[PDB]
RNA sequence: GAGACCGAUAGCGCACAAGUAGAGUGAUCGAAAGAUGAAAAGCACUUUGAAAAGAGGGUUAAAUAGCACGUGAAAUUGUUG
RNA sequence: GAAGCCAGAGGAAACUCUGGUGGAGGCUCGCAGCGGUUCUGACGUGCAAAUCGAUCGUCAAAUCUGAGCAUGGGGGCGAAA
RNA sequence: GUGAGCCCGGGUCGAACGGCCUCUAGUGCAGAUCUUGGUGGUAGUAGCAAAUACUUCAAUGAGAACUUGAAGGACCGAAGUGGGGAAAGGUUCCAUGUGAACAGCGGUUGGACAUGGGUUAGUCGAUCCUAAGCCAUAGGGAAGUUCCGUUUCAAAGGGGCACUCGUGCCCCGUGUGGCGAAAGGGAAGCCGGUUAAUAUUCCGGCACCUGGAUGUGGGUUUUGCGCGGCAACGCAACUGAACGCGGAGACGACGGCGGGGGCCCCGGGCAGAGUUCUCUUUUCUUCUUAACGGUCUAUCACCCUGGAAACAGUUUGUCUGGAGAUAGGGUUUAAUGGCCGGAAGAGCCCGACACUUCUGUCGGGUCCGGUGCGCUCUCGACGUCCCUUGAAAAUCCGCGGGAGGGAAUAAUUCUCACGCCAGGUCGUACUCAUAACCGCAGCAGGUCCCCAAGGUGAACAGCCUCUGGUUGAUAGAACAAUGUAGAUAAGGGAAGUCGGCAAAAUAGAUCCGUAACUUCGGGAAAAGGAUUGGCUCUAAGGGUUGGGCACGUGCGUGCGGUUAACAACCAACUUAGAACUGGUACGGACAGGGGGAAUCUGACUGUCUAAUUAAAACAUAGCAUUGCG
RNA sequence: ACGAGAUUCCCACUGUCCCUAUCUACUAUCUAGCGAAACCACAGCCAAGGGAACGGGCUUGGCAAAAUCAGCGGGGAAAGA
RNA sequence: CGAAAGGGUCCUGUAAGCAGUAGAGUAGCCUUGUUGUUACGAUCUGCUGAGGGUAAGCCCUCCUUCGCCUAGAUUUC
RNA sequence: AAACUUUCAACAACGGAUCUCUUGGUUCUGGCAUCGAUGAAGAACGCAGCGAAAUGCGAUAAGUAAUGUGAAUUGCAGAAUUCCGUGAAUCAUCGAAUCUUUGAACGCACAUUGCGCCCGCCGGUAUUCCGGCGGGCAUGCCUGUUCGAGCGUCAU
């Protein structure tokens, strides 16, 4: 009866959802994510899974501040406003 | 369960509002590709997986 | 008619916290009524037993209750029951009178013993 | 910026809402899938059907291009001889 | 139907006999539950990657069971297969 | 052209391509149980056969076995095919509409598809507490990711007072923070109505808890912090800091006994319904009363008098008493008990009018008893068992103490009554399974609980029924072989077969009777026998109430008596005996040991190879040895 | 004592057998609807011979007539063989 | 020819209902027992080899009733 | 003779090969140096008149300001643009801003939208009650400030 009927008794949860990467990975006992690592400081990550690096590496986000900067470094991080542009 | 957790509850809400077929004038746009809701999820078939 | 009944609340196992009696109501349907645990009488410290006089409650219940309620007019009254209080007051009589006894026993051989060495 | 490279079973797993859908308790695993036409001009109107559709009649240079859509092989199938 | 208890008959007494009372036990028949003995059983690309029927063991406890928690592969756990 | 191949015609088609010489390669396929994709024969075949079952009319519709209404017939049978939950799911819930796809047949139906709607709280949970346990801090390890550590080898902090040498002084000791339970602990809400879909959440009525502020009444005080009772203790109040003591929270399993609620059962009455060839003053249905309060009572226990052998009281169960019993009189823990408020105005039942709808309106009732080795929950007093003795914390209260604070300019720092103010956040739909969870599925598997009616019967056995649910699992016809499942068979009776495998036989209850062996407990229901229906009777086994004078005046005495061994009323189930009577059957279905003589073997109860082995295997109590101060 | 442990025997009992027969439900069957898979070099009547002890195809004979349905378990196929 | 019916032949075993100086006994009312009487009461007796079934693979019936009829479609030296 | 089976042909099926195409890969070369407590990378949840995704954005939410250009956007709806202009646009650029809940993640926690503390402001009858809003409160370490402790060394 090890497969099918053991199979019935399947109703709790090793995992819940982390906080911090929005995976089902968080222990529930251990209190922590398979994944990421949380809560340890350091996101958790391998160099024997170069496809597991490549789904959360920088650039598969947002970049919500990433993206701005090359756009300020090719200006030269200047400041200030265009001269006789309206404003204050 | 009727027993859930606050976080839990705004995911299923999100689920909701996303389980819906594409509106039909999306059809209609000039290059359109898209022809249904390819990731439209049921109750029955695949879980959310929280 | 219909007589079997549900639980009113979502706990369904059978605890020490989900006790129900039966009731009928003014509409003509058997119904359950989740009730409390019951009180425990106080117990007298010294050899305890239950304390006449003081009502049966949980615990919060004597902090809504008056304060004659709560205790017996009497030394150690809601605390000690009468046959201990009675054993304490004779009890600490004989002792102080056994201590001045003691007491002057002590200073007749303190003085015997002070002509002897004089 | 280029190539004596690959040309949708190739070339990156991914030319497409692809590290997506989907699977696994989890670590992880991980696809398939491009092409009407120059232009939707994507079939008015009539008719038969409950409808899907069919037949007339149309559009088009071509429907022997009908949103199953360029071309349209073979296995395999139907009709006719 | 174990200790304990009551009455009657004896016995110098200790004890003996008789009739009741009582309600012990990893006691016993047996329902649910738990388990899984047997059958030229059903099924054999199954209802099912172990299921179905009858029969059977156990059934007041070394009984059954939920949730929370602990033990992690050079390991654990093991009434030891 | 020997050949690999090359060239041309015809048809199709729509945008690029070829010859020659050199250069270059991811350059030539039938195989690799080759890779990916596509497609055959098998084949309109195997099959779509567990869970008893469907039928008639009408409507809808293009179309109806599997849509709906009505009419019938059945099933689940209260350990349910019922009514609700925990986990898990997540909108499957409700309304309206619907082509295809899916619902292994159909489909107008659907948990499918489309558009919308739906989840209302100070009182239910979460939130708080701590459990097993987990994680910070001090500090120590480790090259390091980090490991240990949770009270430590930590300066880890609270309170009070002060007009002076004004810029201080005094008191105290216990440590250390956090997470961890929608079943443990825990402040408080009930009834009626209401929606398509929510309701202890909305509406109405009636309440409660916690916290705060400040009044009024009442209380206390010129004997300053109440009075009464011999006492147990009572009463609406009736001061109480530090520091302490105690109680509650707070606790196992099992057995019988007693009380209470609810359910079940019996009788009468009003009203309604059914039956009515005959019978049936009939059979069935409604007849209810919440939280919160007031009041009168309810086992244990405790107090007073008094002093018991001719010992007494007393439980089903033998405990209690000069450490004070019995008796008499009291005090108290304990209500799901009686009466009253709530509250009849509600709910329910019946009737008479009105009514296009909107809408209703008005009458009559809702009463009185009884019973119990019944079922269920709860409470109480007992008892048994342990080399087992069966949580903690938050939180609340009482007491000891007597610091302060307190009156006649009246005072009040009164746990009494009434009054005033406030109560955030999150969950709340539905399923909980032969279709809402897991098993690739709408899978005969698996998956934690609560409520649990009538008859038979020892019985939540089997069988039949009420409430409430279903009638869903492809259908129609025929009745060959061989099957699967259920049965019977003359005569013989194990001749069958490796082997009595399988089937048959036995089976409930009352009574008679019961060997060897034995660890004296058992064996034992040993073995072997007699009986059992129906009807009409008889006998036995119970409860409650109730005694004569003389005075005072319904109680007090002083007497007198144990044939109340008597009357009146009330009540239920067992047991034994007898006659009569039908018979092929009488535990008439159901349910339900075959028995015996021996041998081997393991002491027994127990445990394991989930998915081929359940056993002489393992464990066990007992016994023996070794090491350790 | 206890045992779903292994063995021999006796009584009772019977379709185990002599020796088989009969009945019921569900299938199988036929119809409407729905509709797979395993397996498949090519195919399927035999006899004798075919040195390597093997023939289905070769040699020599027997023979041999469309298309089919229910069954069957010799052969070929068929055992996650 | 079909559907009924009637008669036969078979199968079971004496229908429903009514009645009875049959009935073990019990309880009332009075003549207090003289079938005393009335009531109930398994059963028994009579009406009653009665009632029920009978071809579905039984038999007979121009002469006991009612209905049906010389088709439709397909094919053929 | 038909049917059936098989062979050959035409047309029609089935299926997606072939040919041509390519806003994509792959390899080489050249240039550049720029993440984060001033809160990054990553995650979650939201935002359009009519969007589920992709894309863009953050309650100022398919965006605001500024500069430039100079008449669109487009699937539908609805409005334009004084066109001789502080001006369309899903435009480009981009120096000013906004930037929810989180995350190294920082009051303590988090399987809870749980529980606090400090200081202001506003409102509700309010010296006390209730509510809302704003700014703060992690750790290690450095420099400095200030308040301290110890017969540790001294002076007086
Ligand atoms: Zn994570
Ligand atoms: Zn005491």
């Amino acid at each position: 009866t090890k497969g099918t009927s053991s199979f019935g008794k399947r109703h709790n949860k090793t995992h819940g959802l982390c906080r911090r990467c929005g995976r089902r990975s968080l222990h529930n006992q251990k209190k922590v994510c398979a994944s990421c690592g949380y809560p340890a400081a350091k996101t958790r990550k391998y160099n024997w899974s170069e496809k597991a690096k490549r789904r959360k590496v920088t650039g598969t986000g947002r970049m919500r501040y990433l993206s701005t900067v090359p756009r300020r470094f090719k200006n030269g991080f200047r400041t200030g406003v265009p001269k006789g542009a309206r404003g204050p | 369960p009727s027993h859930k957790t606050f976080r839990i509850k705004q995911k299923l809400a999100k689920a909701q509002k996303q389980n819906r077929p594409i509106p039909q004038w999306i059809r209609l746009r000039t290059g359109n590709t898209i022809r249904y809701n390819a990731k439209r999820r049921h109750w029955r078939k695949t879980r959310l997986g929280l | 008619a219909p007589t079997r009944v549900t639980y009113r609340r979502r706990n369904p196992y059978n605890t020490t916290s989900n006790r129900t009696r039966v009731i009928k109501t003014p509409g003509g349907q058997l119904r359950v009524l989740h009730i409390k645990k019951r009180g425990t009488a106080p117990k007298c410290g010294d050899c305890g037993i239950k304390l006449p006089g003081i009502p049966a409650l949980r615990p919060r219940e004597y902090a809504t209750i008056s304060k004659p309620k709560k205790t017996v007019q009497r030394a150690y009254g809601g605390s000690r029951c009468g046959n201990c209080v009675r054993d304490r007051i004779i009890r600490a009589f004989l002792i102080e009178e056994q201590k001045i006894v003691k007491k002057v026993l002590k200073e007749q051989s303190q003085a015997e013993k002070k002509a002897s060495k004089k």
